[PDB]
Protein backbone atom coordinates (compact mmCIF):
# COMPACT_ATOMS: atom_id res chain seq x y z
CA UNK A 1 0.00 0.00 0.00
CA UNK A 2 0.89 3.69 -0.05
CA UNK A 3 0.49 4.11 3.71
CA UNK A 4 3.86 4.31 5.47
CA UNK A 5 4.59 0.96 7.11
CA UNK A 6 7.39 2.30 9.31
CA UNK A 7 6.17 3.86 12.56
CA UNK A 8 8.03 6.85 13.97
CA UNK A 9 7.58 7.01 17.74
CA UNK A 10 8.42 10.24 19.54
CA UNK B 1 -1.22 28.95 20.10
CA UNK B 2 -4.71 29.58 18.65
CA UNK B 3 -5.21 30.94 15.13
CA UNK B 4 -8.37 32.72 13.97
CA UNK B 5 -10.18 31.23 10.98
CA UNK B 6 -10.34 32.99 7.64
CA UNK B 7 -13.67 32.56 5.88
CA UNK B 8 -14.72 32.72 2.25
CA UNK B 9 -18.34 32.19 1.19
CA UNK B 10 -18.81 31.78 -2.55
CA UNK B 11 -20.49 29.87 -5.38
CA UNK B 12 -18.90 27.10 -7.45
CA UNK B 13 -19.99 28.80 -10.68
CA UNK B 14 -20.67 32.45 -11.51
CA UNK B 15 -24.20 33.01 -10.14
CA UNK B 16 -27.26 33.49 -12.33
CA UNK B 17 -30.61 34.04 -10.60
CA UNK B 18 -32.77 30.91 -10.88
CA UNK B 19 -29.87 28.72 -12.02
CA UNK B 20 -28.91 25.78 -9.75
CA UNK B 21 -25.45 26.17 -8.27
CA UNK B 22 -23.30 25.18 -5.32
CA UNK B 23 -22.70 27.18 -2.15
CA UNK B 24 -19.28 26.89 -0.52
CA UNK B 25 -17.87 28.09 2.77
CA UNK B 26 -14.12 27.60 2.93
CA UNK B 27 -12.74 28.07 6.43
CA UNK B 28 -8.97 28.02 6.86
CA UNK B 29 -5.96 29.01 8.94
CA UNK B 30 -7.51 28.04 12.28
CA UNK B 31 -6.14 26.22 15.34
CA UNK B 32 -7.12 24.18 17.27
CA UNK B 33 -9.13 22.06 14.84
CA UNK B 34 -12.36 22.16 16.86
CA UNK B 35 -14.78 24.35 14.96
CA UNK B 36 -18.45 24.75 14.09
CA UNK B 37 -19.62 25.84 10.64
CA UNK B 38 -23.16 26.26 9.28
CA UNK B 39 -24.64 27.45 6.00
CA UNK B 40 -27.72 29.63 6.50
CA UNK B 41 -30.47 30.84 4.21
CA UNK B 42 -32.39 33.86 5.47
CA UNK B 43 -30.82 33.31 8.88
CA UNK B 44 -31.83 29.66 9.17
CA UNK B 45 -29.61 26.60 8.86
CA UNK B 46 -29.99 24.98 5.43
CA UNK B 47 -31.31 21.44 5.08
CA UNK B 48 -28.34 19.35 3.95
CA UNK B 49 -24.89 20.76 4.61
CA UNK B 50 -21.84 18.52 4.36
CA UNK B 51 -18.10 19.10 4.60
CA UNK B 52 -14.69 17.86 3.51
CA UNK B 53 -12.36 15.80 5.67
CA UNK B 54 -10.10 17.81 7.98
CA UNK B 55 -6.75 18.57 6.35
CA UNK B 56 -4.01 21.20 6.75
CA UNK B 57 -1.57 23.44 4.92
CA UNK B 58 2.20 23.92 5.04
CA UNK B 59 2.05 26.15 8.13
CA UNK B 60 -0.03 23.51 9.94
CA UNK B 61 -3.19 25.63 9.72
CA UNK B 62 -6.31 23.53 9.14
CA UNK B 63 -8.88 24.01 6.40
CA UNK B 64 -12.38 22.69 5.78
CA UNK B 65 -14.94 23.19 3.05
CA UNK B 66 -18.63 23.17 3.99
CA UNK B 67 -21.08 23.05 1.11
CA UNK B 68 -24.64 22.61 -0.10
CA UNK B 69 -26.67 23.09 -3.26
CA UNK B 70 -28.26 26.49 -3.80
CA UNK B 71 -30.10 28.44 -6.47
CA UNK B 72 -29.30 32.15 -6.11
CA UNK B 73 -32.00 34.84 -6.36
CA UNK B 74 -32.45 38.54 -5.60
CA UNK B 75 -34.64 38.23 -2.50
CA UNK B 76 -32.86 35.54 -0.48
CA UNK B 77 -29.78 35.97 1.70
CA UNK B 78 -27.19 33.20 2.07
CA UNK B 79 -24.46 33.13 4.71
CA UNK B 80 -21.81 31.10 6.51
CA UNK B 81 -21.67 31.10 10.31
CA UNK B 82 -18.56 30.05 12.18
CA UNK B 83 -17.87 29.41 15.86
CA UNK B 84 -14.33 28.88 17.12
CA UNK B 85 -12.52 29.33 20.45
CA UNK B 86 -10.73 32.38 19.00
CA UNK B 87 -14.02 34.09 18.11
CA UNK B 88 -15.97 35.98 20.78
CA UNK B 89 -19.38 35.10 19.40
CA UNK B 90 -20.29 33.44 16.10
CA UNK B 91 -18.97 35.21 13.03
CA UNK B 92 -21.38 35.43 10.10
CA UNK B 93 -20.23 36.20 6.57
CA UNK B 94 -22.94 36.90 4.00
CA UNK B 95 -22.60 35.51 0.50
CA UNK B 96 -21.86 38.34 -1.92
CA UNK B 97 -22.14 37.59 -5.63
CA UNK B 98 -19.30 40.08 -6.19
CA UNK B 99 -16.84 37.91 -4.22
CA UNK C 1 5.89 16.72 -15.45
CA UNK C 2 6.48 16.44 -11.71
CA UNK C 3 3.96 14.81 -9.37
CA UNK C 4 3.43 14.28 -5.65
CA UNK C 5 1.83 11.89 -3.21
CA UNK C 6 1.23 13.09 0.34
CA UNK C 7 -0.57 11.88 3.44
CA UNK C 8 -1.91 14.23 6.12
CA UNK C 9 -2.59 12.72 9.54
CA UNK C 10 -4.27 14.66 12.34
CA UNK C 11 -4.77 13.31 15.86
CA UNK C 12 -6.65 15.22 18.55
CA UNK C 13 -6.98 14.05 22.13
CA UNK C 14 -10.28 14.65 23.90
CA UNK C 15 -10.03 13.89 27.64
CA UNK C 16 -13.26 12.47 29.05
CA UNK C 17 -14.41 11.38 25.59
CA UNK C 18 -12.34 8.26 24.95
CA UNK C 19 -9.50 7.75 22.48
CA UNK C 20 -8.01 10.58 20.39
CA UNK C 21 -9.67 11.19 17.03
CA UNK C 22 -7.49 10.23 14.06
CA UNK C 23 -8.04 11.52 10.54
CA UNK C 24 -5.95 10.61 7.51
CA UNK C 25 -6.31 12.07 4.03
CA UNK C 26 -4.24 11.12 1.01
CA UNK C 27 -3.53 13.28 -2.03
CA UNK C 28 -1.98 12.82 -5.43
CA UNK C 29 -1.01 16.34 -6.43
CA UNK C 30 -4.09 18.42 -5.55
CA UNK C 31 -6.54 15.52 -5.75
CA UNK C 32 -7.73 13.73 -2.61
CA UNK C 33 -8.05 9.99 -3.19
CA UNK C 34 -8.59 8.42 0.26
CA UNK C 35 -9.82 9.20 3.75
CA UNK C 36 -9.86 7.43 7.09
CA UNK C 37 -11.67 8.83 10.13
CA UNK C 38 -11.64 6.98 13.45
CA UNK C 39 -15.04 8.57 14.22
CA UNK C 40 -16.65 7.23 11.04
CA UNK C 41 -19.50 4.81 11.74
CA UNK C 42 -17.33 1.95 10.48
CA UNK C 43 -13.72 3.25 10.36
CA UNK C 44 -11.97 2.06 7.21
CA UNK C 45 -9.92 3.58 4.42
CA UNK C 46 -12.44 4.90 1.89
CA UNK C 47 -12.04 5.89 -1.78
CA UNK C 48 -12.49 9.55 -2.67
CA UNK C 49 -11.45 9.25 -6.31
CA UNK C 50 -12.79 6.93 -9.04
CA UNK C 51 -9.30 5.87 -10.13
CA UNK C 52 -8.77 4.18 -6.76
CA UNK C 53 -12.28 2.85 -6.07
CA UNK C 54 -11.33 0.04 -8.43
CA UNK C 55 -8.66 -1.38 -6.11
CA UNK C 56 -9.45 -4.89 -4.88
CA UNK C 57 -10.11 -5.93 -1.25
CA UNK C 58 -6.37 -6.36 -0.55
CA UNK C 59 -5.85 -2.62 -0.93
CA UNK C 60 -8.63 -1.60 1.46
CA UNK C 61 -7.80 -4.21 4.08
CA UNK C 62 -4.14 -3.22 4.09
CA UNK C 63 -4.77 0.55 3.98
CA UNK C 64 -7.24 0.19 6.83
CA UNK C 65 -4.64 -1.77 8.81
CA UNK C 66 -2.00 0.88 8.21
CA UNK C 67 -4.33 3.78 9.04
CA UNK C 68 -5.25 2.09 12.33
CA UNK C 69 -1.58 1.43 13.12
CA UNK C 70 -0.80 5.09 12.36
CA UNK C 71 -3.58 6.14 14.75
CA UNK C 72 -2.03 3.88 17.42
CA UNK C 73 1.36 5.45 16.85
CA UNK C 74 -0.23 8.88 17.21
CA UNK C 75 -1.87 7.92 20.51
CA UNK C 76 1.49 6.69 21.79
CA UNK C 77 3.11 9.93 20.62
CA UNK C 78 0.47 12.04 22.36
CA UNK C 79 1.21 10.21 25.63
CA UNK C 80 4.94 10.67 25.08
CA UNK C 81 4.40 14.38 24.43
CA UNK C 82 2.50 14.71 27.70
CA UNK C 83 5.66 13.33 29.31
CA UNK C 84 8.14 15.50 27.36
CA UNK C 85 6.23 18.74 28.01
CA UNK C 86 5.00 17.84 31.51
CA UNK C 87 1.35 18.28 30.53
CA UNK C 88 -1.90 17.07 32.08
CA UNK C 89 -3.98 14.30 30.54
CA UNK C 90 -7.00 16.52 31.16
CA UNK C 91 -6.00 18.97 28.45
CA UNK C 92 -6.59 18.47 24.72
CA UNK C 93 -3.58 18.25 22.37
CA UNK C 94 -2.96 17.90 18.63
CA UNK C 95 -0.43 16.14 16.43
CA UNK C 96 -0.21 16.86 12.73
CA UNK C 97 2.00 14.82 10.42
CA UNK C 98 2.54 15.17 6.69
CA UNK C 99 4.75 12.91 4.64
CA UNK C 100 5.22 11.96 1.01
CA UNK C 101 7.26 11.93 -2.18
CA UNK C 102 7.74 13.88 -5.40
CA UNK C 103 8.18 11.84 -8.58
CA UNK C 104 10.40 13.71 -11.04
CA UNK C 105 9.98 13.63 -14.83
CA UNK C 106 12.96 11.25 -15.03
CA UNK C 107 11.03 8.85 -12.82
CA UNK C 108 13.25 9.13 -9.75
CA UNK C 109 12.68 10.69 -6.33
CA UNK C 110 12.71 14.49 -6.63
CA UNK C 111 11.89 15.36 -3.02
CA UNK C 112 10.81 13.70 0.22
CA UNK C 113 8.66 14.97 3.09
CA UNK C 114 8.24 13.88 6.69
CA UNK C 115 7.30 16.59 9.16
CA UNK C 116 5.15 17.04 12.22
CA UNK C 117 3.77 19.70 14.54
CA UNK C 118 2.58 19.41 18.12
CA UNK C 119 -0.22 21.77 19.17
CA UNK C 120 0.17 23.71 15.93
CA UNK C 121 3.91 24.34 16.19
CA UNK C 122 6.80 22.63 14.41
CA UNK C 123 7.91 19.53 16.28
CA UNK C 124 10.27 17.61 14.01
CA UNK C 125 11.02 17.53 10.30
CA UNK C 126 13.18 15.61 7.83
CA UNK C 127 15.83 17.88 6.30
CA UNK C 128 16.54 18.44 2.61
CA UNK C 129 19.39 15.92 2.76
CA UNK C 130 16.83 13.21 3.58
CA UNK C 131 19.26 12.03 6.27
CA UNK C 132 18.98 14.46 9.19
CA UNK C 133 16.18 15.95 11.30
CA UNK C 134 15.42 19.47 12.46
CA UNK C 135 14.02 19.38 15.98
CA UNK C 136 12.10 22.55 16.85
CA UNK C 137 12.69 22.33 20.59
CA UNK C 138 14.30 20.36 23.42
CA UNK C 139 11.37 17.95 23.57
CA UNK C 140 11.79 17.07 19.89
CA UNK C 141 15.49 16.46 20.50
CA UNK C 142 14.57 13.34 22.47
CA UNK C 143 12.76 12.12 19.37
CA UNK C 144 15.71 13.08 17.19
CA UNK C 145 18.07 11.00 19.32
CA UNK C 146 15.68 8.05 19.27
CA UNK C 147 15.37 8.22 15.48
CA UNK C 148 19.12 8.47 15.01
CA UNK C 149 19.39 5.40 17.23
CA UNK C 150 16.93 3.28 15.24
CA UNK C 151 17.84 4.43 11.72
CA UNK C 152 14.38 5.94 11.14
CA UNK C 153 15.58 8.30 8.40
CA UNK C 154 17.11 5.43 6.39
CA UNK C 155 14.01 3.21 6.66
CA UNK C 156 11.77 6.11 5.67
CA UNK C 157 14.06 6.72 2.70
CA UNK C 158 13.49 3.10 1.75
CA UNK C 159 9.77 3.85 1.73
CA UNK C 160 10.26 7.02 -0.33
CA UNK C 161 12.26 5.24 -3.03
CA UNK C 162 10.18 2.09 -2.68
CA UNK C 163 6.41 1.93 -2.24
CA UNK C 164 5.84 5.70 -2.27
CA UNK C 165 7.14 6.16 -5.81
CA UNK C 166 5.66 2.86 -7.00
CA UNK C 167 2.18 3.73 -5.80
CA UNK C 168 2.47 7.30 -7.06
CA UNK C 169 3.28 5.89 -10.53
CA UNK C 170 0.46 3.40 -10.28
CA UNK C 171 -2.11 6.06 -9.36
CA UNK C 172 -0.84 8.36 -12.10
CA UNK C 173 -1.34 5.56 -14.63
CA UNK C 174 -4.72 4.38 -13.32
CA UNK C 175 -6.10 7.93 -13.36
CA UNK C 176 -4.10 9.64 -16.10
CA UNK C 177 -7.14 11.21 -17.77
CA UNK C 178 -7.88 13.18 -14.61
CA UNK C 179 -4.51 13.43 -12.85
CA UNK C 180 -2.29 14.28 -15.84
CA UNK C 181 -4.72 16.78 -17.36
CA UNK C 182 -4.36 20.50 -16.63
CA UNK C 183 -7.64 22.43 -16.83
CA UNK C 184 -7.12 26.14 -17.53
CA UNK C 185 -9.07 28.78 -15.61
CA UNK C 186 -12.13 30.48 -17.01
CA UNK C 187 -11.31 34.12 -16.38
CA UNK C 188 -12.98 37.51 -16.40
CA UNK C 189 -12.85 41.04 -14.99
CA UNK C 190 -15.68 42.69 -13.07
CA UNK C 191 -16.08 46.31 -12.02
CA UNK C 192 -17.65 47.46 -8.74
CA UNK C 193 -17.91 51.16 -7.81
CA UNK C 194 -16.60 52.00 -4.33
CA UNK C 195 -17.69 55.63 -4.52
CA UNK C 196 -18.26 58.30 -7.15
CA UNK C 197 -14.46 58.61 -7.35
CA UNK C 198 -13.09 55.07 -7.01
CA UNK C 199 -13.93 51.58 -8.25
CA UNK C 200 -12.83 47.99 -7.69
CA UNK C 201 -11.54 45.88 -10.55
CA UNK C 202 -11.78 42.18 -9.74
CA UNK C 203 -9.99 39.56 -11.81
CA UNK C 204 -11.54 36.10 -11.53
CA UNK C 205 -10.03 32.70 -12.29
CA UNK C 206 -12.40 29.74 -11.91
CA UNK C 207 -12.54 26.00 -12.54
CA UNK C 208 -8.78 25.52 -12.80
CA UNK C 209 -6.55 22.56 -11.93
CA UNK C 210 -3.99 22.10 -10.48
CA UNK C 211 -4.22 24.72 -7.70
CA UNK C 212 -0.98 26.51 -8.57
CA UNK C 213 -1.70 29.81 -10.30
CA UNK C 214 -0.40 33.37 -10.54
CA UNK C 215 -2.77 36.33 -10.60
CA UNK C 216 -1.51 39.91 -10.64
CA UNK C 217 -2.54 43.46 -11.52
CA UNK C 218 -0.58 45.99 -13.54
CA UNK C 219 -1.08 49.68 -14.28
CA UNK C 220 0.39 50.80 -17.61
CA UNK C 221 2.36 47.55 -17.61
CA UNK C 222 3.88 48.16 -14.17
CA UNK C 223 3.30 45.71 -11.33
CA UNK C 224 0.75 46.92 -8.76
CA UNK C 225 0.61 45.98 -5.07
CA UNK C 226 -0.77 49.15 -3.50
CA UNK C 227 -4.52 48.84 -2.90
CA UNK C 228 -4.70 45.23 -4.08
CA UNK C 229 -6.35 42.22 -2.46
CA UNK C 230 -5.68 38.61 -3.42
CA UNK C 231 -7.83 35.98 -1.74
CA UNK C 232 -6.48 32.54 -0.83
CA UNK C 233 -6.90 29.98 -3.62
CA UNK C 234 -10.11 28.13 -2.78
CA UNK C 235 -11.75 24.82 -3.76
CA UNK C 236 -14.71 24.78 -6.14
CA UNK C 237 -16.10 21.69 -4.44
CA UNK C 238 -15.78 19.64 -7.63
CA UNK C 239 -12.03 19.11 -7.70
CA UNK C 240 -11.28 22.48 -9.28
CA UNK C 241 -9.91 25.67 -7.73
CA UNK C 242 -10.71 29.40 -7.77
CA UNK C 243 -8.99 32.69 -7.06
CA UNK C 244 -9.59 36.39 -7.54
CA UNK C 245 -7.47 39.50 -7.22
CA UNK C 246 -8.86 43.01 -6.91
CA UNK C 247 -7.48 46.53 -7.10
CA UNK C 248 -9.10 49.82 -6.17
CA UNK C 249 -8.52 52.40 -8.91
CA UNK C 250 -9.42 56.03 -9.60
CA UNK C 251 -12.57 56.32 -11.70
CA UNK C 252 -11.53 56.98 -15.28
CA UNK C 253 -8.25 55.06 -15.12
CA UNK C 254 -9.74 51.57 -15.50
CA UNK C 255 -8.44 51.05 -19.06
CA UNK C 256 -4.83 51.37 -17.92
CA UNK C 257 -5.13 48.30 -15.68
CA UNK C 258 -4.49 44.75 -16.82
CA UNK C 259 -4.87 41.43 -15.02
CA UNK C 260 -2.20 38.81 -15.67
CA UNK C 261 -2.86 35.11 -15.19
CA UNK C 262 -0.38 32.23 -15.35
CA UNK C 263 -1.45 28.58 -15.19
CA UNK C 264 -0.19 25.21 -16.43
CA UNK C 265 -3.42 24.71 -18.39
CA UNK C 266 -2.94 27.88 -20.44
CA UNK C 267 -1.05 27.72 -23.77
CA UNK C 268 -0.06 31.34 -23.22
CA UNK C 269 -0.26 33.62 -20.16
CA UNK C 270 -3.37 35.83 -20.12
CA UNK C 271 -3.64 39.60 -20.32
CA UNK C 272 -7.18 40.66 -19.40
CA UNK C 273 -8.97 44.00 -19.17
CA UNK C 274 -12.33 45.18 -17.95
CA UNK C 275 -14.66 44.67 -20.90
CA UNK C 276 -17.77 46.73 -20.14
Amino acid sequence: GSHLEVQGYW
Amino acid sequence: IQRTPKIQVYSRHPPENGKPNFLNCYVSGFHPSDIEVDLLKNGEKMGKVEHSDLSFSKDWSFYLLYYTEFTPNEKDEYACRVNHVTLSGPRTVKWDRDM
Amino acid sequence: GSHSMKYFYTSVSRPGRGEPRFISVGYVDDTQFVRFDSDAESPREEPRAPWVEQEGPEYWEEATRRAKEAAQTHRENLRTALRYYNQSEAGSHTIQKMYGCDLGPDGRLLRGYHQSAYDGKDYIALNGDLRSWTAADMAAQNTQRKWEGNRYAERFRAYLEGECLEWLRRYLENGKETLQRADPPKTHVTHHPVSDHEATLRCWALGFYPAEITLTWQRDGEEQTQDTEFVETRPGGDGTFQKWGAVVVPSGEEQRYTCHVQHEGLPEPLTLRWEP
